[PDB]
């Protein structure tokens, strides 16, 4: 596998620093590495493809060295560069996407591929160097049973989620309380009813609380917490739990009343913060507990005191609300984000050759369904798939 | 350094030699020159290395810094202006090429002419030629009127050579010339050529 | 060109790999590179400036080298070097500004100014070098007639376009079928509304569509969708399609029926996703077309039954819509996304120093009427420019 | 690819210099070229086919050189030479056709066969030579990313196109007023119809005006513009927009009033002619815009005014029209005329050995559909598949 | 003049036959050539431009001749051969459009630009090769005073002209006979028509006759000949001759009878051909005539009686037509046709630099002006100008 880096980094630094032009000497240290390779390579063969709808290719080596000669470089000497690296190039994209659909159980870790279970092999390690790309530079330190880490920009922790919960309710559906909310990605928009406005609540103050599980641990989040759920600020006409009616939602808006928001790892608070919004930050946790309450107004003007009578029909329903959102964390397992394009590069190419469903990746690598169930096997397959993307679009976007 | 030339065996022999262990002669051909094959792809014990690169930065600058021999001449059949240096005193010197084409000596004289320069000095044309070359001093006075350095030139044709291709340059100190009938007559240095040896 | 992106990579490799201290065999291969300029340069003559409220600054090259010689530097070493630096910097500034303003109908693809046209010759070729930034990496690529490639978070494909279409519509605006719509940046919100709640619809459904058309593929594309439009989710009072009069909107949200993405290439459906909310990936698509249907709840609880009567006034709206993010993307042309400095950048410097209006870019880089009329001449220049910008950036931020 | 061309060449300038009696001198040149092929050849080995119907065959190369001694020609050196070449000739044809049906979205320009993709290897580059066949002129010229340029009589630039426009209709269609059309290949005709004959009209005159844009550009047009459009002078039962009846059209044709024909070029005039018919140049332009009037007669005979009554009926249906072919162009792009064989050369090797839809290209390589929705993706397969196509005919018809 | 036309082919045969390779030998006679100008150039200064918006730049030459690098060229052979061609094209170029704009009354066939005058010098002649292209070939045969001769498809011979001929009229234009026809570019359509149906005609038959006079012979014309007018075959309305009022012509058509086509040369009949329609051959004319009638049918089922009484009103109008297309042929004078692009080259050049109208051609070298007064002084120029927009499209399209 790191092999396969190498090929990389090889030709990017190569169809990068190698032009009509510049010094030798700038390239005395690289032009060497690469030779190294073309020999190693050189009288083995290779086989890519075989399954759904990707073709099968066989590739041979049999190249000539670089000249080691010059002290600049003359137009001729790229292109009968140019023209190896092409081969390679054309090479590694198809060595890539080969691996880039295989799955599995037992040992999702390892290589599946012909093309890459045989580059494993001892005799072509003589290939390895400059692995700064994040990504490699996470997969080693994972063999070596290390504390890992990547950086991600609107992460996408949380599973798509849309649903409520009536806390009180009866068949008319004129007198609720509950709540409702979104978990998407790195959001989390949550409202808290109360129909009545907490007219016979004590303390007339009616609790709410949310609370979201992630299925990894969130280390060094820069989280935005802001009061109101705007999405759930609107009349809504909604399914009844059971499926067999519909409620109506008419909300109007208070600010919601002592606000607590816990970021907990295994049940213990890390982080708390009391009504503070803005910027906060969450520094480990797998956990989210958003507490926050609806308090009936002790002083109301007649247009207030009119949303809100002493008994039934409750006509405007008293709505507290939170979102919050998670703009950059740092997760010790692979995740979609915002940014990244590796979940994509993966979907894509096996959505393209129509590969087929296989036992690890939910149908069509659905993120919602892969995250809910973020077992040890898909993570496994999961990095080792996004780590193949990011060699990748080294050299192929 | 361009030398095509030498590099095959050359070195290889010496290498060898200090080696102390064998006799070169009885070494197959295919030996010898696949030993350069293998040489020629590896790296350079920096201090090596790291002196070459020094050489080559300051190459020109010596070369240009010798007092004889400068770097090639050019040719305009228009009456120029003599220029004028505190060191040399009134001379021809040019301190740039530019605008007038160039012809690699090396390249030429390597390669047999195809008179292309020929052709260009018959219908008399502005050329230059650069390289490094002989030298020639001159105090008279009269040498530049007599347009000396227009001279030398047609040469290089019959011969088919160019290494007698002395040019000419003209030391005229107001001191040293007996010829100094010359600042006592209103008068301007008319010289049909000069040349690119960059002053010290 | 490439000469140019060279000039900056020595002047950062250099302003950083050069500080009192560090060992010379750290650079024995950079301080080289370097030398090989000034000596290419020197004896040379530039011009810069002469439109609009740009200054003509001049410029003339004489330099000594550096002595290659020491284990370490020593403080004098940096300070007789910066020194040199600087004067470059304050020139390559004033190089890009120069040719980052001008535009050309024809060949809007290739050097304008004096400044560059001059680079772009044979004898300054000897100085390229390292070409791993990711724009002059795609500069080349192209040039060679290949398969370029960009990432952007949250692209900028959009071009802003608010506005609504009325299916059914009548004087008075009280009975009103239509869609309206926000298309911007990455974003779409459409929402359909049906002020009849479908009561004499087909089915008791009203379908509805939206359709919009990118100027440029994306390709990996990772997407959020999620149901309902809450900017088009409350009470508004709208200009009517003529400008005579105002209409009013009064929605009530229902989840929408049957929802369906399809991204087509080319007409042709890449990806089609049913009712599938939060993080979907479409590969390849030049086209979004999003369906959904309002449908009369067929049981409602009384609240719910007095807001959809069956005779007119209709005073509660039934609307329905879709939210839809383009979190990330690849294009292979160059656009503005919410990440990037470019058009900032590029815009910034014409602002700063009054460049009148030319033949190829709206007035003020406008984006939506650069994306709008995305010509290839436009295209060519704005990667021209966005290339310089990017060159700059390596130096000047 | 380049290679692929010289094989040819080699081949024509070969089974056509080479002839039983001939000075040797006439073909020493030519000889030595041939020969240096055998040997670049020799010990390699080929495969072909594969794909759909198309047979696969696998080639090798073990010939011997040719006699470069001999003065004149005599019959028996030419048989022995003929039945070398007749191999190749038969080798050819099924590279040709194996490259020839291949299509490929991300990099649809490069070669696609196990055949070709070795040609392009460097070891066969000594085989390049005489490169004036037109489109290997201009296959190379694109390389360089220079002006390239073809020929083309009676282009096809205009996707068939037949319809109509009402402007003012009604049920009965018994007045109406609008136009209808036919664009195909590279003729335009178009017709404009007042059934009131602009009775109640402004000046008593109807303004008409057709716009076509097409997908590429056209320089150097030689174009014919003719007053009335025989296609629509003729009476007819049409169809109504929507499908749900037929109407009735019984056009009298009067001669176009006021007719302007503009090309124009990004939405700017780069010619204009006013009623000027005959032959007329277009010098580059992406869009053509027909102008033209129908002026009620102010002054008409008996017979004439019968004819246009101040009530309905109107029994008799004003219309004037305007007929425009592009007889010569020059485009930038591959596109299919009136002379060139290429389109129907690959439409039909894929046609007979049953080559599967690709994901470029339109089933059946329909023209229309292919430059309706010409993606620079066809464009790149089109030129690949076109440039092959002509160095097959050179040896192949 | 000459001169000119080699320093293309030299460029062709050279952008061509010269690439990354092939063997030497293939190019030697060629190289040779090459360096040879070079030579007799140097030295030499030229100036383009000076006229309307074409820009006056200044060419010097200062080149290096061409090495021989020994067995197929290497790669950076040809770059630093194609940086001098790039030179020499953007050269000619400005060489021919300078001299492709001049025009000149008394000496309109010689050199008029002070770039190309200069050309003809003596001193130059030692370039002059392969004369194959077509149209130098006819410059040469021409110079000594032979037979020249083009060849065309679909020739440009008629001016344009539509009108008709009233034999018989009156104010009420309800019993016209006579002849209406369009004449443009290779095809004639003309139509006999009499509102009688020949009911007072000796023999119930009405003679017709249509007459075109070419402006210059035609000799080996291959002419489809086919029976009908379809242009006239349907109903209008048209103005009258003295343009006072507009007639009515409600054609109904018989067949031509009696068609006879004489192809005149001198007022001699070369070719006659009596009822032929399909494809006929006029081997050699300056002249055509189409005589036809219209005979009253003698026998008419009831619905034919009916069209046409015995007295008037006469309200379906007998006509008789007759369509005729050159398809090919060739002309001693240059002249436009359907495929060649020289018209539109010399009229675009002269567009996009906004020329001045000079003193030969008329206005924008409209054809049908041009054709219609074809003087010994327009075809010297239109040759000339024709010859150099052939050398052009050589290099450049
Ligand atoms: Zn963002
Ligand atoms: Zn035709």
């Amino acid at each position: 596998m790191d092999v396969l880096y190498s090929l990389s980094k090889t030709l990017k630094d190569a169809r990068d620093k190698i032009v009509e032009g510049t010094l030798y000497s700038n390239v005395s240290d690289l032009i060497q590495q690469f030779n190294q390779m073309i020999i190693t390579m050189n009288g083995n063969e290779f086989q890519t493809g075989g399954i759904g709808n990707l073709p099968i290719r066989n590739w041979n080596f049999d190249f000539g060295l670089l000249g080691t000669t010059l002290l600049n470089l003359d137009a001729n000497y790229v292109e009968t560069a140019r023209n190896t690296i092409d081969y390679f190039v054309d090479f590694v994209d198809n060595v890539c996407m080969d691996e880039m659909v295989r799955e599995s159980q037992r040992n999702g870790i390892a290589p599946q591929s012909d093309s890459l279970r045989k580059l494993s092999g001892i005799k072509f390690k003589r290939i390895n160097f400059d692995n700064s790309s994040e990504y490699i530079e996470n997969w080693n330190l994972q063999n070596r049973r290390q504390r890992t880490g990547f950086t991600f920009h609107k992460p996408n922790i949380f599973p798509y989620s849309a649903s409520f919960t009536l806390n009180r309710s009866q068949p008319a559906h004129d007198n609720l309380m509950g709540t409702m909310w979104l978990n998407a990605g790195s959001e989390i928009q949550v409202a808290g009813f109360d129909y009545s406005c907490a007219i016979n609540a004590p303390a007339n103050i009616q609790q709410f609380e949310h609370i979201v599980q992630l299925r990894r641990v969130l280390t060094t989040a820069t989280i935005t917490l802001l009061p109101d759920a705007e999405r759930f600020s609107f009349p809504r006409v909604i399914n009844s739990a059971d499926g067999a009616t519909t409620w109506y939602f008419n909300p109007v808006i208070l600010r919601p009343n002592n606000v607590e928001v816990e970021f907990l790892l295994n049940g213990q608070i890390i982080n708390t913060y009391q009504a503070r919004f803005g910027t906060i930050i969450a520094r480990n946790f797998d956990t989210i507990r958003l507490s926050f309450q609806l308090m009936r107004p002790p002083n109301m003007t007649p247009a207030v005191a009119a949303l809100f009578p002493n008994a039934q029909p409750f006509e405007h329903h008293a709505t507290v609300g939170l979102t919050l959102r998670i703009e950059s964390a740092v997760c010790e397992s692979v995740l979609a984000d915002a940014s990244k394009t590796m979940l994509a590069n993966v979907t894509s190419v096996r959505q393209e050759y129509a590969i087929p469903v296989g036992p690890v990746f939910p149908p069509g690598m659905n993120w919602t369904d892969l995250i809910t169930n973020y077992s040890p096997s898909r993570e496994d397959n999961l990095q080792r798939v996004f780590t193949v993307a990011s060699i990748r679009s080294m050299l192929v976007k | 350094l361009n030398l095509y030339q030498k590099k095959m065996k050359s070195i290889v022999e010496d290498f060898l030699k200090r080696l102390q262990i064998f006799d070169i002669s009885r070494v197959p051909d295919d030996q010898m020159y696949r030993l350069r094959d293998r040489l020629r792809l590896l790296p350079v014990e920096i201090r090596r290395l790291d002196i070459f690169n020094l050489i080559l930065m300051n190459m020109e600058q010596i070369e240009r810094a010798s007092d004889k021999i400068a770097q090639g001449v050019i040719i305009a059949y228009r009456d120029m202006q003599l220029e004028r240096d505190e060191m040399y005193g009134y001379v021809n010197i040019a301190r740039n090429l530019d605008g007038f084409q160039q012809i690699n000596l090396e390249e030429l004289m390597r390669t047999g002419d195809y008179a292309q320069i020929t052709n260009m000095l018959l219908n008399n044309q502005p050329v230059a030629l650069v390289g490094a070359l002989p030298f020639i001093t001159d105090s008279s006075v009269i040498s530049l009127v007599a347009k000396l350095d227009a001279t030398v030139f047609a040469q290089i044709v019959k011969l088919r050579k160019v290494d007698t291709l002395k040019p000419i340059l003209y030391k005229i100190n107001s001191d040293s010339n007996d010829f100094y009938l010359v600042a006592n007559y209103d008068w301007v240095p008319t010289s049909t050529t000069k040349v690119y040896k960059q002053i010290p």
